[PDB]
């Protein structure tokens, strides 16, 4: 029963009393990225199925809230995420824009125009 | 001829191993240790 | 070559074997019974002819 | 993440993983010797029958474990590193295998200062002159800085000669192996 | 006696400084060894009990070692010594006529193998430049195989069929027939057969070796037996040992033939190994790796070009299909790795039509290439005639239809053969000639076999000059055709 | 950077770095080898450890070797200097003619074209094969799939396509043989040398070749496809020229990906396949597209394991192809060749507004009649044909005539069959099938249609048989 | 040396030695049982623990019981005094007729005769039955399937083969009833006694019966075939004669092996059978051969599951 | 108890498939290796060591007896399933009850082709 966040890089922070310097409430560090799933250490205040934002503009959706880490799923290719990247919350359950502005747009799964006709000028967002 | 030769051979080797296990108690320990120590010296010389 | 104790040990023990081999040494009855059975199967595979009898067929014609 | 300094010898499992954490913590600040001291002191402390029996019962709130360990580490004025390590073990629930941890650290410390271990197995004792010349020859195997850490042993299974282990290297001069080799080679 | 004492002397007893590890847990045939820091992957470690193992997994804290014997001879706490060489096997002409096991340890008696060179079982197949198209013919001595579905040197045919349909018999006849070439003068036609027995009854291999010795066929054959009792990691390894013993010849300018028998009983050993390693089973419980296992093994049956020695290594994998399901997993895995196939029906076999090649489905994707020109002349017609006969045999009217039926039946009766009775190429040419040109349409089909026999007796007795002419000039010239025609007519007259 | 190997299981090597790790998909060189062994990163296990897939044999790797980061993903030489050469996955030449002296390298892990670049024009590609032209007309500039079991015709068919299409082509071509026979690759090389398609003494070569044949470890087989995609993507973009990209066998891509996905510590999906089967296939097949800068015509041969079309691999790939061509063993056992299954082959340009009305109507009439005969087969197999109405007997006769007429003799199958290879123009195909459907040939026997070109040869063969 | 039972999960017992482990396949005797429970070693889990499969019910095993390492695989008496005596896997006599007195003991885990020992000429065992000896002749040192269930003459045919081989060849016979119904085992015993192949008085019995009952843990039904082979191997080697070896049933042998492998925790093979099915069958079937001393001819009753020969 | 006291008993298990299901639940919750259909490896030992207690003691042991009539349900007449075959290879017969016969008037629907009794007519009164 070896915890995921029982790596040495974390137990060392704990041992020499340095964990207090970093924010482990609205922020976390990628323990292990692989195959499109990140494990994140921190984010003690991240909601289930809340969206989070990686340090490269990639977004993810915190699905698993395990006792010591968070299983995040990247809405993109994890080629750019690296062990130790800083994941910062977004604060809101994953939501998408809505309205009559989308009408006639080839929008993406997340509400980003991919037809190249310019940004969606939507006003309201729905979970 | 072949059967006799081989059978005598195995019996002979059994007798010989009996003899060697018996004689192993013979006091040659000191020279044995000396020679093996020298051999360790040779091995170390080759190690470097 | 003689320094290795084991080589000289085996050498001398086999020498003793050779001298004691004035007759074969340490047969043991098991030896005799094994001889019996193996010779029996051998001859049975071969036949019941003598040890060294030079035989003939005494041919015939159709 | 931080760049934890790799210990000289690598250990594996939870034991060696806590041990690596502690070694990297202490190596920074250069507190290896004193940290080892407090570790070998908690080694005696945790063997205390009252604490030994209290820390194995799973029916005492883990917070009770942590509080008791904080008390027993404040009494001895242990370095902050050792107190933090013991609190960490209590939080995670691995203190049940502390002796594996501290032991690992000891190993991880020996390899630091060059105590390259060895081992000699014989069919009988060894005369101190013979043992001393043996130590002198074995010292030749090592490198500069390293110092032999011999460990004599006795077994009757091997008849003659002996068996020597130098860290990884291993030479079997037993009479058992020689007899087997002769018997196989001659038979085959 | 004193010979034994000499045997004592000269035995290597010098001790050496050697790395070592300690076994942690042995069970399911995979030992977990602790230590062995400088052990290479796929290295060959040696246990204290004389066993050998292959270092399969290099995990950070231990080494998974697959034991090449019975894991009952391995305790926990044993000592494992790394021998510092990727899994190796002995190669050379010293092995010819020897029954070595999967690791080159002679299980024959007859002293030890005096090999002086070693290869790696885990070598790599030749690339794309060394290979050259298949040009030379591999004479199987079997009329049906040599005429309809020929084989070349460098090709890797497949023999696929059910239980007891004559796969091993085809293999053994191919091995035996090479005797004539392996006595002639030119080293360019000598074939050094090999025979890998995988997961087969030990008594079967013993009788097979006895048969090969009766036919004087052990002067060049190597039998690499990993029989049924032997541990799975030995049945998995035996094909690679054999393929290495063959690659030696292939890379030294000679010609080799390797017969894996069966490859369906290596994939079962590999499935055992994997499932005991806990690997995720796939289709039929086989690991996903079960293809690479055969592809890497059969891709070595190459044919090097003249700038690389010019050797060659034919391969004849033998697959066994339950209920004759050619579309099972392993049969299709191998049908997409090989250059042909010989389907041995189990109902043709039960009709007494032996060997039971199902010429409808059998094919050789080098085919007409690397076929003696004479056999090409005679057998192209037979291929067309058999095709026509098969097209119509679904009901048993006019003159042409009945003619097709009769000619086809005659040819079928002509292609039967007996065990351990290979026929020179010229003899097959002569028989199929007498069959196809139409000098048998009046004789009853039931007698076609007897005729054949008698005919051979005559041809081999009187007209050896014509057969030598055909063999030397590998082609039926017009005068040779006329002489053969008159011979056949004259012989048939006496009926 | 410089890490050190810490584990080696099969083709998966776990490496450890003490300075910064390399980002996923990078390439690493195992320092201290007799050859070049490139390890491509795939995971970040934590503890400054990465898990990599080796692109070569990992035999002889000692726990603790030194691995040196390259800094960029696998980069292969691309340009007009790769034409006529042969390349392995990591882009080294394997034809023994010296290095590929290009100016410019491409990383094999580029991104798919964006939605605002896809082209939409659809145009029929005529191949000279009767069944392909009639029922599943190939589209010029779109993916094409040849679904086949083992030993049914995928490679003879893709070689016939090579010949017909490419030899009569103007643009370049790329053949990415992934996980397929080595001797076949050699025969193809030496067959294009003699056709002048590859030139060993000039710069007039038209074909690039990339090979990951079946002797290669799983790591190489899973990535040679990307090398082919890169060599073709270049000619598509940095030349603005039409490319032809033949891949055989694309199933080996996913099969290799699954052989080296149990070791990566993933939970096996349906049939032992990797959990990432669909996405791994998508990220590859989404780069094989015609866009507004160029036009790639891809012909992919998909193996169908154990002749199961519902297997996850072919079942997943069916959604990436414009035109499929399902070769079936049942037909091939009847001797018909190419074994194409008329009622499983499909195309996206079977539109009356694309192929006209006569073509569409003839194709649909053929399919209707073949389907009717298939429905009858259940009764026919027991109660014989003597238990069918007269219209049913006539339908069965037409259906058998059409089944036979679809069979064609290929040029590349002369050595097999001996018959002369035929190209049947599209108009001749439409005319012949229209006539067979009308009933102009109800008097000839079935065998008059077996393995003939245009229907003129069918009539001639019927005349020959009548005497 | 004595270890201590550390775990007891169903029929799988994990023992912990402290001085030295016993090699795999050894037999361990649990101390404290009214009957004699024998555990066969199966794995070396590490930390001086060995996982083992029990030959009897493991009810009542405490965590700490002392377990004495016998020192060699299960050993049984293989004299000529076995004939006419029923015995079970661990060698005890289950006919409550007194101990089996023999001067010889054989370990049931042997190895197939080496390649050199194999006989190369294929003979023909003469059973004296016309149909068997004409259309489907039996071969010395060969395996013989026997299809057909009940009501057809299987037992009478077995008895006739036993009698004819003992009469026209002088060779005894062994009957290893793997997975034997107790009712059917008793009926067979009494049929044999009536028919004279077994004789309870004059010590001229021609059959040695070994019974692995159907109510014994799988670890026992998977080894009884090896007990039969051990007795017959004695009759072949140490008495140089041909032997008959009846195995009823041979399917229950593979099934018992499958259950044991599942208990140990091994991934099941194709259709739920153990991964080691091929070699489990091979190690057993490969000791039934005609060496240079004698031969064992095995008649193996075969059950085909689901009428599926594949 | 009645067997060992010179009395005759008749025990009817109804069903023995549901004992197997309960045992399977117990095992899968104790986390023992699943096996076929998720049945542990002891679903044969479980039933064999139960049905082997139906005996007929000889007079030296009292002469009592204990018959057993285990009842099994087969899904879709599938008698090659795991438990049905486990309990078919343990018992001395079987009495198939097909529904096709049940609805066409044959009640009890004892299919007499598939039914058997390996004991046979050895247990029939001389008149019957
Ligand atoms: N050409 C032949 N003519 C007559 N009989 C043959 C021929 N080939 C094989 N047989 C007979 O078939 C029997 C078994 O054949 P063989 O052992 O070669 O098949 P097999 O597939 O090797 O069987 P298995 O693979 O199960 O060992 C032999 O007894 C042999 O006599
Ligand atoms: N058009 C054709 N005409 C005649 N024979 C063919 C044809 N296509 C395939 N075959 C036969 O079927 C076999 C299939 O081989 P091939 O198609 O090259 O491999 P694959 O299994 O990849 O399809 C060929 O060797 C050939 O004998
Ligand atoms: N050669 C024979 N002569 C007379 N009766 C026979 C012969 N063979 C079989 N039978 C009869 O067939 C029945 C089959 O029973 P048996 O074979 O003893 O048990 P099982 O059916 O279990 O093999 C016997 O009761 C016997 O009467
Ligand atoms: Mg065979
Ligand atoms: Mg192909």
């Amino acid at each position: 029963k070896t915890g995921t966040a029982e790596v040495s890089s974390i137990l060392e922070e704990r041992i020499l009393g340095a964990d207090t310097s970093v924010d482990l409430e609205e922020t976390g560090r990628v323990l292990s990225i692989g195959d499109g799933i990140a494990r994140v250490h921190g984010l003690r205040n991240v909601q289930a199925e809340e969206m989070v934002e990686f340090s490269s503009g990639l977004k993810g959706m915190s699905l698993n809230l395990e006792p010591d880490n968070v299983g995040v799923v990247v809405f993109g290719n994890d080629k750019l995420i690296k062990e130790g990247d800083i994941v910062k919350r977004t604060g809101a359950i994953v939501d998408v824009p809505v309205g009559e502005e989308l009408l006639g747009r080839v929008v993406d799964a997340l509400g980003n125009a991919i037809d190249g006709k310019g940004p969606i000028g939507s006003k309201a967002r729905r979970r | 001829q072949n059967m006799m030769r081989q059978k005598e051979q195995e019996h002979m080797i059994n007798w010989v191993e009996k003899r060697v296990v018996q004689s192993i108690s013979a006091q040659q320990e000191k020279e044995t240790i000396a020679k093996c120590i020298a051999d360790l010296k040779l091995l170390s010389k080759k190690a470097q | 070559d003689p320094v290795q104790k084991l080589f000289v040990d085996k050498i001398r023990e086999y020498r003793t074997k050779r001298q004691t081999s004035g007759g074969p040494v340490d047969a043991g009855p098991e030896y005799q019974q094994d001889l019996d059975r193996e010779l029996f199967k051998l001859k049975q595979m071969y036949g019941k002819a003598d040890m060294n009898t030079f035989p003939n067929f005494t041919f015939e014609d159709p | 993440f931080a760049k934890l300094v790799r210990p000289p010898v690598q250990i594996y499992g939870i034991e060696g993983r806590y041990a690596t954490a502690l070694y990297s913590a202490a190596s920074k600040q250069n507190k290896l010797e004193q940290v080892e001291k407090e570790l070998l002191r908690v080694g005696q402390i945790l063997k205390e029958p009252k604490m030994a029996a209290s820390l194995l019962n799973p029916y005492v709130k883990r917070s009770v474990k942590v509080k008791s360990l904080s008390d027993m580490t404040a009494k001895e004025k242990f370095s902050p590193l050792t107190s933090n390590l013991i609190n960490l073990l209590a939080e995670n629930g691995r203190l049940t295998n502390t002796p594996a941890v501290i032991s690992a650290f000891s190993t991880m410390m020996s390899v630091h200062r060059g105590e390259v271990p060895c081992t000699v197995t014989t069919a009988s004792a060894l005369d101190e002159a013979t043992l001393t010349e043996l130590k002198t020859v074995l010292k030749s195997f090592l490198s500069k800085g390293q110092v032999l850490k011999l460990e004599v042993k006795i077994d009757p299974s091997i008849m003659g000669g002996m068996i020597v282990r130098i860290g990884e290297k291993y030479v079997d001069m037993s009479a058992k192996t020689k007899i087997q080799k002769l018997s196989r080679a001659m038979r085959e | 006696s004193s010979i034994l004492e000499e045997r004592i002397l000269g035995a290597d007893t010098s001790v050496d400084l050697e790395e070592t590890g300690r076994v942690l847990s042995i069970g399911d045939g995979i030992a977990r060894v602790h230590g062995l820091r400088n052990v290479q992957a796929e290295e060959m470690v040696e246990f204290s009990s004389g066993l050998k193992g292959m270092s399969l997994n290099l995990e950070p804290d231990n080494v998974g070692v697959v034991v090449f014997g019975n894991d009952k001879l391995i305790k926990e706490g044993d000592i494992v010594k790394r021998t510092g060489a990727i899994v190796d096997v002995p190669v050379g002409e010293e092995l010819l006529g020897r029954v070595v096991d999967a690791l080159g340890n002679a299980i024959d008696g007859k002293g030890p193998i005096g090999s002086k060179a070693r290869r790696r079982v885990g070598l790599k197949a030749p690339g794309i430049i060394p290979r050259i198209s298949v040009r030379e013919p591999m004479q199987t001595g079997i009329k049906a195989v040599d005429s309809l579905v020929p084989i070349g040197r460098g090709q890797r045919e497949l023999i696929i069929g059910d239980r007891q349909t004559g796969k091993t018999s085809i293999a053994i006849d191919t091995i035996i027939n090479q005797k004539r070439f392996n006595d002639g003068t030119d080293e360019k036609k000598k074939l050094y057969c090999i025979y890998v027995a995988i997961g087969q009854k030990r008594s079967t291999v013993a009788q097979l070796v006895k048969r090969l010795t009766d036919a004087d066929a052990m002067k060049y054959t190597i039998v690499v037996s990993a029989t049924a009792s032997d541990a799975a990691p030995l049945q998995y390894l035996a094909p690679y040992s054999g393929c290495s013993m063959g690659e030696y010849f292939r890379d030294n300018g000679k010609h080799a033939l390797i017969i894996y028998d069966d490859l369906s009983k290596q994939a079962v050993a590999y499935r055992q190994m994997s499932l005991l390693l806990r690997r995720p089973p796939g289709r039929e419980a086989y690991p996903g790796d079960v293809f690479y296992l055969h592809s890497r093994l059969l891709e070595r049956a190459a044919k090097m070009n003249d700038a690389f020695g010019g050797g060659s290594l034919t391969a004849l994998p033998v697959i066994e299909t339950q209920a004759g399901d050619v579309s099972a997993y392993i049969p299709t895995n191998v049908i997409s790795i090989t250059d042909g196939q010989i389907f041995l029906e189990t109902e043709l076999f039960y009709k007494g039509i032996r060997p039971a090649i199902n010429v409808g489905l059998s094919v050789s994707r080098v085919g007409s290439a690397a076929q003696t020109r004479a056999m090409k002349q005679v057998a192209g017609t037979m291929k067309l005639e058999l095709a026509q006969y098969r097209e119509v045999a679904a009901f048993a009217l006019d003159a042409a239809t009945q003619q097709l039926l009769s000619r086809g039946v005659r040819l079928t009766e002509l292609l039967k053969q007996g065990q351990y009775s290979p026929m020179a190429i010229e003899e097959q040419v002569a028989v199929i000639y007498a069959g196809v040109r139409g000098y048998l349409d009046k004789l009853e089909p039931s007698k076609i076999t007897k005729f054949e026999n008698a005919f051979l007796s005559h041809v081999i007795s009187q007209h050896q000059a014509l057969l030598g002419k055909i063999r030397t000039d590998g082609k039926i010239s017009e005068e040779s055709d006329a002489k053969l025609k008159e011979i056949v007519t004259n012989f048939l007259a006496g009926f | 950077t410089t890490g050190r190997i810490v584990a080696v299981i099969g083709a998966v090597v776990d490496v450890q770095f003490d300075e910064g790790l390399p980002p996923i998909l990078n390439a690493l060189e195992v320092q201290g080898r007799e050859t070049r062994l490139v390890l491509e990163v795939a995971q970040h296990l934590g503890e400054s450890t990465v898990r990599t897939i080796a692109m070569d044999g990992t035999e002889g790797l000692v726990r603790g070797q030194k691995v040196l980061d390259s800094g960029a993903p696998i980069r292969i030489p691309v340009g007009p200097e790769t034409l006529g050469r042969i390349m392995n996955v990591i882009g080294e030449p394997i034809d023994e003619r010296g290095p590929i002296k290009t100016k410019q390298f491409a990383a094999i892990h580029a991104e798919a074209p964006e939605f605002v670049e896809m082209s939409v024009e659809q145009e029929i590609l005529v191949t000279g094969i009767k069944v392909v032209d009639l029922l599943a007309p190939y589209a010029k500039g779109g993916k094409i799939g040849l679904f086949g079991g083992a030993g049914v015709g995928k490679t003879v068919l893709i070689m016939e396509l090579i010949n017909n299409v490419a030899k009569a082509h103007g643009g370049y071509s790329v053949f990415a043989g992934v996980g397929e026979r080595t001797r076949e690759g050699n025969d193809l090389y030496h067959e294009m040398i003699e056709s002048g398609v590859i030139n060993l003494k000039d710069a007039t070569s038209k074909v690039a070749l990339v090979y990951g044949q079946m002797n290669e470890p799983p790591g190489a087989r899973a990535r040679v496809a990307l090398t082919g995609l890169t060599v073709a993507e270049y000619f598509r973009d940095q030349e603005g020229q039409d490319v032809l990209l033949f891949i055989d066998n694309i199933f080996r891509f996913t099969q290799a990906g699954s052989e080296v996905s149990a070791l990566l510590g993933r939970i096996p999906s349906a049939v032992g396949y990797q959990p990432t089967l669909a996405t791994d296939m998508g990220t590859m097949q989404e780069r094989i597209t015609t866009t507004k800068k160029g036009s790639i015509t891809s012909v992919q041969a998909i193996y169908v394991p154990a002749d199961d079309l519902t297997d996850p691999a072919p079942a997943t790939t069916f959604a990436h192809l414009d035109a499929t061509t399902v070769l079936s063993r049942a037909i091939a056992e009847l001797g018909i060749y190419p074994a194409v299954d008329p009622l499983d082959s499909t195309s996206r340009i079977m539109d009356p507004n694309i192929v006209g009305s006569e073509h569409y109507d003839v194709a649909r009439g053929v399919q209707k009649i073949l389907q009717d005969y298939k429905s009858l087969q259940d009764i026919i197999a027991i109660l014989g044909m003597d238990e069918l109405s007269e219209e049913d007997k006539l339908t069965v006769s037409r259906a058998r005539k059409i089944q036979r007429f679809l069979s064609q003799p290929f040029q590349v199958a002369e050595v097999f069959t001996g018959h002369l290879g035929k190209l049947v123009p599209l108009k001749e195909t439409i005319k012949g099938f229209q006539q067979i459907l009308a009933g102009e040939y109800d008097h000839l026997p079935e065998q008059a249609f077996y393995m003939v070109g245009p229907i003129e040869e069918a009539v001639a063969k019927a005349d020959k048989l009548a005497e």
